[PDB]
RNA sequence: CUUAAUUGCGAUAACGAACGAGACCUUAACCUACUAAAUAGUGGUGCUAGCAUUUGCUGGUUAUCCACUUCUUAGAGGGACUAUCGGUUUCAAGCCGAUGGAAGUUUGAGGCAAUAACAGGUCUGUGAUGCCCUUAGACGUUCUGGGCCGCACGCGCGCUACACUGACGGAGCCAGCGAGUCUAACCUUGGCCGAGAGGUCUUGGUAAUCUUGUGAAACUCCGUCGUGCUGGGGAUAGAGCAUUGUAAUUAUUGCUCUUCAACGAGGAAUUCCUAGUAAGCGCAAGUCAUCAGCUUGCGUUGAUUACGUCCCUGCCCUUUGUACACA
């Protein structure tokens, strides 16, 4: 019981969450260091919350993340959302607030939606093609 | 038996292949009436008492 | 090579009976006040700047 | 949600329009440490024309 | 791996099994234009035989290729498994044999003869130059014959 | 530049470039600038990023495409050619080590050397397919910043494309050579040639 | 089959000798010298790294850069 | 394509003809005024209609509208 | 500081891994190795060719390490890939239950994973143990 | 025996169930009545059971060879 | 004039309504607000392992306990009305840009869908049916075997390819929609044996509980090969082993070795599509004893180019001609 939040990033399907407790600056994905995210060519994807932010405001927490579903794009976009939104989450508790809107401006201004759940999503598939827009060929004899 | 089907001759890809094809193969529909549908060959017609009767 | 600067002034429609095509009028930027209106390919907004190649021809309705 | 997905033609002729049904099934269950007295009243009452109650017994 | 130095002993293509073997590639895959020898059983050979697989063909010490030769027309006396091989049980004899660049020539004709010889349907859909598989001839197969 | 060190530890050069300059996987965004008028407002350097794969509404909109960071607007179009449509951490490999390869040859920071590419090839004028009758003339046009853009994005990217084919030379080799070639037009990268030659149509036509 | 799949003495004085003013050294650089095929071109890469000549600046499989010592 | 059909605009109508002494320029408390002074069946109708005879207040008061 | 496996970067970490079982001897290969295909759905055998019990018991030891449990018929299914059905479209094949119970069982007499209960097989407290230590001495090599 | 159990039941004013009145139909064609007359009759009745709409469509063939088909609708009905 | 819309604005011998479009319904998106959940999951604590030791880090423990509902679930609500501001416009309906917003292309995708027409298809889905035919050497039915797959060839939907944005070999390793056995043998974990396919011993599950985190595939990583029909390609074919079934021959399927064809981007032509869409990639379900190169859905990776017009084609609308009205 020390201060604590716990939030969550959502891309296609994937879910992050991630909880955000006073501590000396560790920063957990599933099991390991936010420096072994690998599909390793989207890493700087995931530190990116760290540095637009600069690389200190860690030094007082502590963040663990799991991501369940998605896939391997997925999951790397979802787990920065939740890293953000709780970094930005932590300052409405415990830090005031213009510590905090200085936060959202920082992110929102760089913004690979960060702190909004992007709402793309799969379309569902009709009959007649293979696709959901997509139609089988014909031929008109 | 399978004796005469082996040893037939007039068999195999050899003998087909050195065949003309016949020209039905690459034919088309043909159709037979496809537009004289609306015209009813009955020769009989329905008349209007009996229509009137029934509706 | 005499190239030429046109920032795009307005929107008049859309020409050439495919339609690819646009009617617009420009303002050159070096010596301004004289407009010409020109036959477009990509699509255009107010306010871009187009790369006349020669100067002094203009165009009408296409085909 | 049981789907169930099926051209609607019975024969074969036109476009292939296809269809799909579904049918909803809502579960749940309520657990309850009471006495005798109140189970079978309540088993025989609250009674629902298409409402399957099911009733088990034992943390076994 | 390194940088080799071989002098004027790497020699350029070199026949063997009755064939002919070109030098500068792999020996794993280059015995593999020797008919009825692919990749597998090419590779398993070489690694039976005690030899460098990074080397090419022109490589391989005369010892070492009359190994390779050795073990691939006896691959039971040398411990490989029975089912690695082209001809198992074999239609008169029972053996397990392997047929090898120009024997397997002769084990195809020696199989056909078989069905054609007893009338079986297969034998007589090989006579007529057709599939025999079971495959639709309908649609497929125009140009072949 | 102030380093700081927490529990799990992130690198120095990881530390370093970060919150300093906001740059590219280590290039610059900074001075790279567009060698010609519009194609500027069409080109989208500053703002800076640090790969070129962002998930962007850039289509649900007409003009909003010009937003995209140009550099993954070059990659983008690599990832095509259906067996590799989707597939964007292979272009966007493909794009670090062309950078990284141009960055070799000419030292000339690399994402100026896009920029100049870009801006080198797109055809100032064109021509389309006016009726007048049956038989069809071409009526000269000029095309716009976007098209002219785009135009030399499938450009560059195709000729390339078609050089890695069948050939021992890479992607990102042949996107690096067709690229440095088109940086000031050297008459031999498959885009200036198409841009000459649909700027010397253009005036056949006039 | 098509020249330089094996190591020819004369042809690895040439690699020590040509590699200088190579602003870009590659697997498709080393081929493209009328030389050495794409296997022991991959070879000779880690070779001249063994000391000097080349600095490695990229990484890994499908691309290799190197560049001239200093 | 969001031209209203004629029962939200109809609707519009009925509302500024008969309750101007209520709804000024904000749309959400013409929402909660709906509820209490007309029967609309869906909450999409209502906010349909509420956001209409908001226009038509807030046009009303530049000059008059013809209905 | 303390170290933990999950702090090394998936790759190196088995390739340590390798190397160690490798320098070792203490393995119980089978002998088939070098003969075997390591599932219906490839074409060549492994390229290690002496070697490949060792990466491939090492990737099952972390595999197993990451876990409560798992079973044959999951690395089966994991280190099973995409098999060419030919002219057919691609399918995904499970792989040799054979080589993974005899990795289980040659790194179970080595003491890394036992047969946990529930079912399956647990990472053994002494995998534990000498897993760390390797780990650690991984991130040696960039101190 | 016993674990099964039926029980009839009046249907409260059967003018306003289709069922019923799809069935009366039939009771009436069946029985002669003029096909006009018999669809009117059953949109009356099921006007004066209070609907707020009716319709009755008949279709096949009556006496002549060929098909033809009726709409028979009163009052008030929406569609979609 | 506007709209996706007889959608409206406006004009107006019309005024004011109804069907149909809209509304409505379903699904995918937003709730740190409401009600909770050992069949969902978190933080604490025991009990417990490993590494560092400095307090840490990384796990185990279907009830050793405590508390919570952010994540999952689904009830009730809420939320959006193209909002605010601004350009454009009969300053009308509307439209366009900007900010805000989960969401502003009918929010996205569907479901429903008036009047009418067709000699459209279906008597081979029906114990729906008129008439005609047949009805014991049967056109009834059952049983044995064969055939629907037959092969000079013409056409259509597809699958896999021509490689170096690649094959192959190791390693990383991530979804969603589903289904699953009672008077019975479905979905199958785990342990063994087997190279493989499989086999054998057991086991959980009538299911958010077990199969299953469906560790899927593309993909990502390190190597091998190096432009050569090559290790691209996998047709044809020989030989062996297995499964399904009473039965596998004209080879149901699967596995192993071998054999290694055409195909070097495709003439005239022609199909589909505007955003999580196209394309690439697998998966579940339907059929199913066994067999998917099919289909219905599903998620994963994820663009280029329009955001226009009537030129081509197709269809609607007026005007207009008619000796047509079975049109
Ligand atoms: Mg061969
Ligand atoms: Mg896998
Ligand atoms: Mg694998
Ligand atoms: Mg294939
Ligand atoms: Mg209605
Ligand atoms: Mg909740
Ligand atoms: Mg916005
Ligand atoms: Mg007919
Ligand atoms: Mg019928
Ligand atoms: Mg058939
Ligand atoms: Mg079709
Ligand atoms: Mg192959
Ligand atoms: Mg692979
Ligand atoms: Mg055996
Ligand atoms: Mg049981
Ligand atoms: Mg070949
Ligand atoms: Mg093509
Ligand atoms: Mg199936
Ligand atoms: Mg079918
Ligand atoms: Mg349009
Ligand atoms: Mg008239």
């Amino acid at each position: 019981a020390v201060p604590s939040v716990q939030t969550f990033g959502k891309k296609k399907s994937a879910t992050a969450v991630a909880h955000v407790k006073a501590g000396k600056g560790l920063i957990k994905v599933n099991g390991s260091p936010i420096t072994l995210v690998e599909p390793e060519i989207l890493r700087f994807k995931v530190y990116e919350p760290l540095l637009l932010v600069g690389l200190d405001k860690f030094s007082n927490i502590d963040i663990r993340v799991r991501v369940t579903g998605g896939g391997h794009v997925s999951q790397v976009y979802a787990i920065r959302q939740a890293i953000a939104k709780g970094l930005v989450a932590y300052h409405q508790k415990y830090v005031d607030e213009q510590s905090k809107n200085e936060l959202k401006k920082a992110f929102t201004s760089y913004d690979r939606t960060l702190l909004i759940a992007d709402s793309r999503r799969p379309e569902p598939k009709k009959f007649g093609g293979k696709g959901a827009r997509s139609r089988f060929q014909k031929s008109y004899r | 038996g399978n004796e005469g089907a082996i040893r037939d001759k007039t068999a195999g890809r050899r003998n087909n292949r050195s065949k003309d094809v016949t020209d039905s193969a690459t034919t088309k529909k043909s159709n037979t009436r496809r537009a004289t549908d609306r015209h009813s060959r009955t020769g009989k017609t329905d008349t209007k008492k009996k229509v009137n009767q029934g509706w | 090579t005499p190239v030429t600067l046109a920032k795009v002034i307005k929107v008049l429609g859309r020409t050439g009976s495919r339609g690819g095509v646009t009617q617009v009028r420009v303002e050159f930027l070096e010596d301004t006040s004289r407009t010409i209106v020109r036959n477009v390919k990509g699509p255009v907004r107010e306010n871009d700047i187009l790369v006349l190649m020669e100067s002094e021809r203009e165009a009408r309705r296409l085909r | 949600v049981l789907k169930i997905s099926t051209r609607k033609t019975p024969n074969g002729e036109g476009s292939k329009t296809w269809e799909t049904y579904e049918m909803r099934i809502h579960k749940r269950y309520i657990d309850l440490e009471a006495p005798v007295q109140i189970v079978k009243r309540i088993t025989q009452i609250t009674i629902e024309p298409g409402v399957d109650v099911e009733v088990v017994v034992a943390s076994n | 791996s390194l940088v080799v130095q071989e002098q004027g002993s790497f020699q350029h293509i070199l026949r063997l099994l009755n064939t002919n073997v070109d030098g500068n590639i792999k020996i794993v895959y280059a015995l593999t234009t020797i008919k009825g020898v692919g990749r597998r059983y090419s590779n398993l050979v070489c690694k039976k035989a005690d030899v460098d697989l990074h080397k090419r063909a022109g490589e391989l010490t005369q010892e070492e290729l009359e190994r390779i030769v050795q073990i691939m027309q006896n691959p039971t006396h040398y411990k490989i498994p029975a089912w690695f091989l082209n001809r198992q049980n074999d239609i008169t004899d029972g053996k397990d044999y392997h047929t090898l660049a120009n024997n397997v020539e002769s084990k195809l004709r020696d199989d056909l003869e078989r069905l054609k010889k007893i009338r079986a349907h297969r034998g007589i859909r090989h006579f007529w130059g057709l599939r025999v598989r079971g495959q639709h001839t309908k649609t497929t197969g125009r140009r072949r014959a | 530049f102030t380093p700081v060190v927490l529990a799990t530890p992130i690198p120095e050069e990881v530390q370093q470039a970060q919150t300093e300059i906001k740059l590219f996987n280590k290039w610059s965004f900074e001075e790279v600038e567009v060698k010609d008028a519009s194609l500027v407002d069409y080109v989208q350097v500053r703002q800076p990023i640090f790969v070129a794969h962002t998930a962007g509404r850039y289509a649900n909109k007409r003009f909003r495409k010009a937003q995209c960071p140009i550099i993954e607007r070059l990659t983008n179009s690599l990832m095509m050619n259906g067996r590799n449509n989707g597939k964007k951490l292979k272009a966007v490999r493909i794009i670090k080590h062309t950078l990284d390869i141009i960055n070799v040859l000419t030292d000339q920071n690399p994402i100026q050397v896009v920029v100049d590419a870009i801006t080198n090839t797109g055809p100032r004028e064109d021509t389309t397919r006016v009726g007048g009758g049956g038989a069809a003339r071409r009526q000269a046009v000029d095309v716009s910043p976007l098209r002219r853009v785009n135009q030399a994005i499938a450009l560059l990217t195709i000729g390339a494309r078609e050089a890695a084919f069948r050939n021992i030379k890479t992607i990102a080799e042949t996107l690096a050579e067709e690229l440095i070639n088109a940086a000031k037009g050297s008459s031999t990268s498959y885009a200036i040639k198409k841009k000459d030659e649909l700027e010397r149509v253009a005036k056949s036509n006039r | 089959a098509q020249h330089a799949v094996i190591l020819d003495q004369e042809k690895y004085d040439r690699i020590l000798k040509e590699v200088p003013t190579y602003r870009y050294v590659s697997v498709s650089v080393l081929v493209d010298r009328l030389k050495i095929g794409g296997s022991l071109a991959r070879i000779a890469l880690r070779h001249l790294e063994k000391e000097g000549i080349i600095k490695p600046i990229s990484k890994h499989s499908k691309q290799a850069i190197y560049t001239r010592a200093t | 394509g969001r031209v209203r059909t004629k029962t939200v605009k109809r609707a519009s109508k009925a509302l500024i003809e008969r309750y101007y002494p209520k709804l000024t320029l904000d749309f959400q408390t013409n929402k909660r005024l709906c509820d209490e002074i007309a029967t609309i069946q869906s909450k999409r109708l209502r906010n349909k209609i509420a956001g209409y005879t908001t226009h038509l207040m807030k046009r009303i008061q530049k000059g008059p509208v013809r209905g | 500081p303390g170290v933990s496996v999950r702090d090394v970067a998936a790759q190196d970490f088995i390739n340590a891994y390798a190397s160690f079982l490798q320098r070792q001897g203490k393995l119980e290969v089978p002998g088939y190795v070098d003969i075997v295909k390591t599932s219906s759905g490839n074409e060549m055998p492994p390229q290690d060719a002496e070697g490949w019990f060792y990466k491939r018991a090492a990737s099952v030891a972390r595999h197993i390490y990451m876990r409560k449990q798992v079973g044959v018929g999951k690395l089966n299914k994991l280190y099973g890939g995409a098999k060419s059905r030919g002219v057919r479209p691609y399918k995904h094949i499970d792989a040799s239950g054979s080589i993974n119970r005899k990795v289980l069982q040659a790194l179970e007499k080595i003491g890394i994973v036992e047969i946990s209960p529930k079912g399956g097989r647990r990472i053994s407290e002494n995998g534990q143990r000498d897993l760390d230590r390797i780990a650690a001495q991984t991130l040696e090599e960039d101190e | 025996p016993g674990t099964i159990v039926l029980y009839a039941e009046r249907v409260q004013d059967r003018g306003l169930s289709a069922v019923a009145q799809a069935e009366s139909m039939k009771f009436k064609l069946l029985n002669g009545l003029a096909i006009r007359r018999a669809a009117y009759g059953v949109v009356r009745y099921v006007m004066e059971s209070g609907a707020k709409g009716c319709e009755v469509v008949v279709s096949g063939k009556l006496r002549a060879a060929r098909a033809k088909a009726m709409k028979f609708a009163d009052g008030f009905l929406i569609h979609s």
